[PDB]
């Protein structure tokens, strides 16, 4: 029943030090390794490193070892990854997971459990930029008669000109999930992410059910709701 | 010591058998190999460890085998739910480039809608026209922006969804963003869509003022 979640700064500036913290929420660190895995914007799962729970033994990817140190506070049940001298290369989602074979405990000689990665947990995005955050400007994608196609209508919200990722879009405060496509952000040449989010709903429900999107942008403490009307 | 997966990409109709290879640079014992399914936006999950021992709770259709340096993830019968990228790794946990697995399915034509620029966005000095391609397959499609029957470039920008885990279709959004000054020197903003499932391309358009 173990479970874990990473978290950290939403942004880091060039040449600074990036840190991210993972909190084990179903058991203790006892007799396991804890590892960090990054996924850059276009790539696969780059492994970064792991550390024994008690902190005596660790192994890292030698590309990063000079600028990486991983520590675990067995008491706080949290693990810290510390990557020095960050560049936009390090811009990535950082995953946290639990190494292996049952772990089992080992002396200083032979650290010869390590086998699999179980729970992983969403992990967190860290953009890395000298830019400063900006808030979404949320507009309606109105289901006009050019969005009336027989008995089904389409409608949505436009979430434009923000930074950095992510934003959260929800429909009618979580109530509406069917027919939702919240598109991927598209990084414009301005440096800003932009995104629509659409829902298709029955034409009959347009005058009975109101439709409001719930945009959320924690990097700017922006939360807006926008009604969609003709 | 390294790890080589192949194919990098694999498009198979739902219900057919899929075979995935992970090839070591060297001899390795069964124990240190494991397989991971990474659906987009979820967290990566263990499928198999020690090369054959199924992870707790993951279905029977995932089977793992091998020795030496050729390791093999087998999906006996693909379910649309299997759209993902499947990775493998060694003990101290470094690697796998993965295998993006589509679910090939029937041609499905996109449903198209356009949305005019909002009254609110026009007040800020920028107009955005959004064109929608909804629940279609195969992935590839063509959006052509036509403004009074003239083509656009460089100020249209588009995004497409990850493959729907239940009917394996794709949805696409092409957003045309112009300044209000530009938006008003034309009258009819039209979006033309070309796709396999469409007999001839479709165009949905409005005249500025509606």
């Amino acid at each position: 029943q173990v479970q874990l979640q990473e978290s950290g700064p939403g942004l880091v500036k060039p040449s600074e030090t990036l840190s991210v913290t993972c909190r084990v929420s179903g058991g203790s660190l006892d007799l396991y390794y804890w590892s960090w895995i990054r996924q850059p914007p276009g790539k696969g799962l780059q492994w970064i490193g792991f550390v024994y729970f008690d902190g005596s033994y660790g192994d890292y990817d030698p590309s990063l070892r000079s600028r990486v140190t991983i520590s675990a506070d067995m008491s706080k049940n949290q693990i810290s990854l510390r990557l020095k001298s960050v560049t936009p290369a390090d811009t990535a989602v950082y995953y946290c997971a639990r190494l292996g074979p049952g772990g089992i405990f080992d002396r200083w000689t032979g650290h010869y459990g390590d086998k699999w990665l179980d729970p992983w947990g969403q992990g967190t995005l860290v953009t890395v930029s000298s830019a400063s955050t900006k808030g979404p400007s949320v507009f309606p994608l109105a289901p006009s008669s050019k969005s009336t196609s027989g008995g089904t209508a389409a409608l949505g919200c436009l979430v434009k000109d923000y930074f950095p990722e992510p934003v959260t879009v929800s429909w009618n405060s979580g109530a509406l999930t069917s027919g939702v496509h919240t598109f991927p952000a598209v990084l414009q040449s301005s440096g800003l992410y932009s995104l629509s989010s659409v829902v298709t709903v029955p034409s009959s429900s347009l005058g009975t059910q109101t439709y409001i999107c719930n945009v959320n942008h924690k990097p700017s403490n922006t939360k807006v709701d926008k009604k969609v009307e003709p | 010591i390294d790890l080589t997966q192949s194919p990098r990409t694999l498009s198979l109709s739902a219900g057919e058998r899929a075979t995935l290879l992970c090839r070591a640079s060297q001899s390795v014992s069964n124990v240190a190999l494991a397989w991971y399914q990474h659906k987009p936006g979820q967290a990566p999950r263990l499928l198999l460890h020690e090369a054959s021992t199924r992870a707790t709770g993951i279905p029977d259709r995932f089977i793992g085998s091998g020795s030496g340096r050729d390791f093999t993830l087998t999906i006996t019968s693909l379910e649309p739910e299997d759209f993902a990228v499947y990775y493998c790794q060694l003990s101290g946990r470094r690697l796998g480039q993965g295998t993006k697995v589509e679910i090939k399915r029937t041609v499905a034509a996109p449903s198209v809608f356009i949305f005019p620029p909002s009254d609110e966005q026009l007040k800020s000095g920028t107009a955005s026209v959004v064109c929608l391609l909804n629940n279609f397959y195969p992935r590839e499609a063509k959006v052509q922006w036509k403004v009074d029957n003239a083509l656009q470039s460089g100020n249209s920008q588009e995004s497409v969804t990850e493959q729907d885990s239940k009917d394996s279709t794709y949805s696409l959004s092409s957003t045309l963003t112009l300044s209000k000054a530009d938006y008003e020197k034309h009258k009819v903003y039209a979006c033309e869509v070309t796709h396999q499932g469409l007999s001839s391309p479709v165009t949905k358009s409005f005249n500025r003022g509606e």
